[PDB]
């Protein structure tokens, strides 16, 4: 599945891709 | 940022792990 | 008959009439005639001067500021043909700023083969609307007759009617006259262009305008096709060649013209295709001995060296200078500030050019609808570019829709960039197709092709919206269409729905009531219609509303126009129900169909019921004094919309900024049925009965009636003849003490009811005495009872009064009471 | 009281609550707190977790997609101050996409020093409209609270009223409550920002939000200005330096921070102006031993190396990164997709920059009105140019009016061209002034500065039209202005006249009824107005209509708005005229002022007249049966305007072509006067009499009355009680043959008139007998005459009937007739 | 007198300037 | 032509004799 991710759909796509490991943020 | 990569261009799977731990 | 005298090649007259005397010896002008710039003249300087020999002008006639000339009926009394081989700004007859002129007077002008007539700025000119230009010009819509005395003032136009023929121009017949004493000669419809004689007979087939004897080639004043030795010929027989498209000449004349041009300062004539033309076309070259242009053994085009390398095309005459060109060694600027389509002549003059060595520019061409008149345009070298290094400049074209037919047309641009701006009816799709076909895809930079100006007034969304569910009701229509989402779904701000009643199928695109529908949430978007008129066909289509993106294609989505008709319902009440009585048993009822048929009115319903007479009147003592019985807005500016765009874009911008910052990429009653009638005759009616009429307009008969309330009206028949008359002999009784009691049979079937009776008894020689008998009085006393009568012989007369009025008296009855 | 515990520099919490337990040991956050991206949580995970120690946040608080959190009243029960030193997209409190939350619960938040609050996309959030943001935010118009449960649905909002204070927000009072059990604490107007205690007493001057004991610096929970050793101070006493604009620290702390930054990976702190700031401004440099930045012996600016050499400014936080900059080693893009003016903060953050090494671009800045926030912008080197070699790019600015104040502002552009497009409120005059001032006059090429888009919505004709003759009439105003002619007088297509009612003087520029006026002929142009409402002031000005020229300046001419008031005339008829007769001699008349005063109504006219009784009623025999006496427009636009432009341009084009070709360059009644009253009391009225009232509303009294027709109404007074009573003793006469003739004096002054008399005679022991006496009967028989009475003693009673009703009986009268 | 001459005003200006000699036209 | 010399530019006296005999 390859398409444009915008708005909340981007958040949903990132949560589906990852979230068992968690998002990253610089220390 | 992420938005110019995804909402404007076309995002594949590989780079989305660059935004994950 | 035909043309005598000289040929007098076209001349120009200026500043005086001294040189004007050289028009006496010729009847045909092989050129153009201009009379202009004549200030020091007086009206007495033109009456004595006349040119009856002049017959026809090949090119055009121009009159510009000739003071003192009041009418041309004296100067040119025999001008009949203007061929228009060469025009003057796509005009064959120009009369401009011609002060001190009242009427044209060109009463023999019949046919103008090519061109139009422009008449302007003549404050004293009349007798203009009294000319039927359609009988002279093939295309009358191309004329321009404005700013004259006819519209500024109301000068008299006295066309002799007692003779001037009249023809309808828009919707009324008006007489045609050139002057106050000359009617415009009109030929019968059988005489198309060959002309008619005095009595109305068609001339020879190859005649034109006028003739002396019908069906005689040698007795015509203007040959339609060609002239030769006083005879009109369809083609020039050998060894005569067509010359100047109007006459045939021998080889000697063409050779003499060629030699005269060669041995002097030009139109060095040659011969080709049985014609003596100024120059033979591409691929031919004249020989040394003979003048014929033989085909060349190679591709040699006819190059046309444009002076200054930049030629502006704004008229038919300017385009005609490129006739026969194939390769242009310069630049073209197409600029027609017109209002009428010149594509027909422009494609004939232009369109034979193959290559353009410079740039092609189309600027402010209001009337142009397409650039298809370049039939064989392939290469634009662009060795000389427009300022800014451009090779194709389209700007401010108000009606340019298509550039070329890309299915079969090829184009090639060598150097130079592109430019497009303010083309409201030219869409970006055509521009990009031109980019792909030409080969200049990777050559334009930003803002060379605008986005908010090209096609901003044309609907070319090039994406289809499909309706999925439409359902119809009494006055509501439910619409549903498939959802649409741009790649950035936040760009979709909603939909616009355009609806308009369409009596017939053929409706335009792009009234048109608008309603805005919010975008759906992510269930088809849909919309429901309110307030519709029953039994009406409407046009429905949806066009999306999306946010502009300056970088890429704007976006596109719309639906084709669909037609939906709402169903039928009960109709309205009939209007103006009036009932009139024409007979004691006949009444006529008149009405009109209701203002809201709501379908096809199929029939009508009429109901009858009798109004019983009031019981109050039966029980009154009308003999008492006082017995007077009745004798029966647009979206709030732009600010509004803008504000919504700005708010939506601000929300999207904040979302984008938040996502950028957060994420980091780690490395029952009687009735009937009317059938298509608006009136009905009624029979079987009792005299003087109140009839209450219930009338309906009903549009459904067999599958249950669907129709509204009824109209009500009352009617009463006319009075009869002897309904109120009292029948039966009058019986009298005399008691012992002289008591007179009368018996008379009442009118058992009266006009409604009897209110009273009158008994008039008069003794022989005495006076007549009256007595009123009421209904209750008649019921109680069984007639008339009188008290205490003087002895003698009286005469008894009885009458009955009804709602109609006074009834007839009864026959006299005589009784004698004893004197004792 | 004051702040205990640690300082906990701002942190970020993600993906779980495991790391959230580090906020327990600090009360103040010296940074920003972000709680976001919390998917795998449940509502039971937040009840047990609370942070009562937290008091204030320096930068901002951000909540983004935390699942399970339903209210912040448990997480932050003591948050009271958000200083907003650093914002998050010009917002200090952001709550975005916070699913599963119902109420905020921040019931101790009192002041947000800097920034705004944005709350968006919370489908379950309520108790929003029940918060008075004006008591927390200095500027409430900058908020953005949309897309919540309050507007999508109608969720209940139960503020305890039986206690929550209510304050009007727009026009109505509504109670304020954070939750269903917490009212928003409101301080009295005397306590501006220092806060109030429980009983409503102002706290210390250096206090903010809340305090324990009024007028006690050491018992406050939020220092307004600075914090030091548990005391709020105006400024830090020596040797303590202001740090982070919220607290004071000693030299040791600042030195330790500087050393820690120096000896590691930063904000290498320095000291200047009694403060420990991250970096001292231009012209200063830190020393080796001490940290103070002494002034430098030369012009050394604070260059700010912009990453990628191209920085976009779209928010207060993005502009704040350039705070203190003077020379920018990059390019600036000003793009505020807002709707609210940010010039106040943008001039504070920006405006201290002198030179820009790159290009300056302003794109789609909706809210900007001027570029004056660049207080000290002088040089734009433009070493790096925008695509297309541009050094100043202004595009699609919806409200940009002025670029700079050229009276006192200088500018210099070294390289690069200019660009201006789609600035509807920026005029060409400003652009050309900038060209002259900057020094790039001979550097722009065609279409770099558009003409149809710059200033197309602003009136800047920069040429004055002067009215010469104005005259006023009843409903017509005649206008005359001096003629104007452009250099090509054919370009003038006419004038547009704008008129509109102006109740007060201050009227805007650019309703507004338009009328087109044809150009004059070459007598001032002038125009007359029709259909005006009398006594009204109008705003009049004329703006010319001229043809566009693409090459040079378009043209300009218009007139300043003038005010003319039409005169007065006769007013309208008064409405609702009603007269009521409360008493027999008093009638009250009520009416409404006319709907068309046509000036100031000064007085009223009332006219009186008595209606004489009908003579018909005096001459009727009412004793007969049947005696029931009454008991008294947008221009067709494109399909229109364009056509006229095209026709005019075509005429001019033909004229130019003709001139080119032709010329060759060889080488009485009672009344009264009302004074400012709408009612009148009328006396001196005859009893039971109908009057005709003529009422006028009249606005001119001394210089002749100028007022319209009168309203007519009828009023009849009440009847007197004893007017119909019969006065005088009853006289009876008995003749020889027992004939009774009665005599009673009539009620000479009755209620209008007497219609009949009744005589009731009853013999002692017999029945009462009635007789009707009519007016003619009374006149003829002089009372009552009875025929043939049985012998006995009768009782005579008399009554009179009037138009008002029934009169009282007379006293009994007894007469006895002989039995013979 | 130096100004813009357009339309009929141009014809009038030429007529005042010359007309005793007459306008010129190529033979 | 004459129009681009006079209506657009500014015409002095001298050249108008170029349009006269």
């Amino acid at each position: 599945v390859n398409q444009h991710l915008c708005g909340s759909h981007l958040v949903e796509a990132l949560y589906l891709v990852c979230g068992e490991r968690g998002f990253f943020y610089t220390p | 940022g992420i938005v110019e990569q995804c909402c404007t261009s076309i995002c594949s799977r590989y780079q989305l792990e660059n935004y994950c731990n | 008959h035909l043309y005598p005298g000289e040929v007098c090649p076209g001349m120009d007259i200026r500043n005086n009439l001294t040189r004007l005397h050289e028009l006496e010896n010729c009847s045909v002008i092989e050129g153009h005639l201009q009379i202009l710039l004549m200030f020091k003249t007086r009206p007495e300087d033109f009456r004595d001067l006349s040119f009856p020999k002049l017959i026809m002008i090949t090119d055009y006639l121009l009159l510009f500021r000739v003071y003192g000339l009041e009418s041309l009926k004296d100067l040119f009394p025999n001008l009949t043909v203007i061929r228009g081989s060469r025009l003057f700004f796509n005009y064959a007859l120009v009369i401009f700023e011609m002060v001190h002129l009242k009427e044209l007077g060109l009463y023999n002008l019949m046919n103008i083969t090519r061109g139009s007539v422009r008449i302007e700025k003549n404050n004293e000119l009349c007798y203009l609307a009294t000319i039927d230009w359609s009988r002279i010009l093939d295309s009358v819509e191309d004329n321009y007759i404005v700013l004259n005395k006819d519209d500024n003032e109301e000068c008299g136009d006295v066309c002799p009617g007692t003779n001037c023929p009249a023809t309808v121009i828009n919707g009324q017949f008006v007489e045609r006259c050139w002057t106050h004493s000359h009617c415009q000669k009109v030929c019968p419809t059988i005489c198309k262009s060959h002309g008619c004689t005095a009595e109305g007979l068609c001339c020879h087939k190859e005649c034109l305008g006028n003739c002396s004897e019908p069906d005689d080639p040698t007795k015509c004043v203007a040959c339609r096709n060609f002239y030769l030795d006083g005879q009109c010929v369809e083609t020039c027989p050998p060894p005569y060649y067509h010359f100047q498209d109007w006459r045939c000449v021998n080889f000697s004349f063409c050779q003499d013209l060629h030699f005269k041009c060669r041995n002097s300062r030009c139109h060095q004539y040659v011969i080709h295709n049985n014609k003596c033309i100024p120059e033979c076309p591409s691929g031919y070259t004249m020989n040394s001995s003979n003048l014929m242009c033989t085909p060349c053994l190679g591709p040699c085009p006819k190059v046309c060296q444009i002076l200054e390398g930049e030629k502006t095309i704004d008229s038919v005459t300017s385009a005609q200078e490129l006739r026969g060109c194939t390769v242009i060694n310069g630049s073209l600027i197409i600029n027609i500030r017109g209002g009428n389509n010149l594509a027909a002549e422009l494609e004939a003059n232009l369109g034979l050019i193959e290559e353009i060595s410079g740039f092609l520019k189309i600027r402010r061409s209001y009337a142009l609808v397409s650039l298809s008149f370049f039939r064989k345009l392939h290469l634009i070298r662009g060795e000389t570019l427009e300022i800014g290094n451009y090779s194709f400049y389209a700007l401010d074209n108000q009606n340019l829709r298509q550039l070329w037919d890309w299915s079969k047309h090829n184009l090639t641009i060598t150097q130079g960039k592109l430019f497009f701006h303010y083309n409201p009816k030219l869409c970006l799709s055509e521009i990009h197709k031109m980019e792909e076909v030409s080969g200049t895809k990777g050559r334009q930079e930003r803002n060379d092709i605008a986005l908010k100006t090209n096609g901003d007034q044309a609907s070319c969304e090039n994406e289809l919206l499909k309706f999925s569910f439409i359902r119809t009701s009494f006055d509501k229509i439910l619409l549903r269409w498939e959802p649409y989402w741009p790649p950035d779904f936040r760009d979709l701000l909603g939909f616009m729905l355009f609806y308009k009643e369409a009596p017939y199928q053929n409706v335009t695109e792009f009234s048109w009531t608008v309603v805005d529908i919010d975008p759906p949430q992510r269930s088809h978007p849909g919309w429901l219609m309110r307030g519709l008129k029953p039994w009406t066909q409407y046009a429905i289509f949806v066009k999306t509303l999306v946010t502009f993106s300056d970088e890429r294609r704007t976006y596109g989505a719309k639906s084709d126009i669909i037609y939906v008709q709402t169903d039928a319902t009960n109709p309205s009440v009939p209007l103006d129900p009036i009932s009139v009585s024409n007979s004691s048993s006949q009444i006529i009822l008149k009405w009109k169909p209701p203002s809201d048929p709501n379908g096809n009115i199929t029939h009508y319903l009429v109901y009858w019921e009798r109004q019983a007479e009031d019981s109050e009147l039966f029980e009154l003592d009308y003999c008492l004094k006082g017995l007077k019985l009745p004798s029966r807005s647009c979206p709030k500016t732009d600010s509004q919309i803008l504000k919504e765009l700005e708010e939506s874009s601000f929300r999207k911008t904040f979302e984008d900024y938040l996502h950028n910052v957060v994420f980091v990429p780690r490395p029952h009653r009687p009735f009937e049925k009317v059938v298509n009638k608006e009136s009905l005759v009624i029979s079987g009616l009792r005299h003087f009965t109140g009839y209450r009429i219930e009338l309906q307009a009903c549009n459904q008969d067999s599958p249950d009636e669907r129709c509204s309330v009824a109209a009500y009206v009352s009617a009463r028949t006319m009075p009869e003849a002897k309904a109120d008359d009292i029948v039966g002999p009058v019986t009298h009784e005399i008691f012992e003490n002289n008591v007179v009691h009368l018996m008379w049979q009442e009118p058992k079937e009266p006009n409604g009811l009897i209110v009273l009776y009158e008994v008039s008894y008069r003794r022989y020689g005495d006076e007549e005495l009256h007595l009123c008998v009421s209904r209750k009085h008649f019921a109680l006393e069984r007639g008339c009872r009188l008290r205490g009568l003087s002895p003698g012989n009286y005469s008894v007369r009885v009458r009955a009064t009804s709602l109609a009025g006074n009834g007839s008296w009864t026959e006299p009855t005589y009784f004698y009471v004893t004197d004792y």
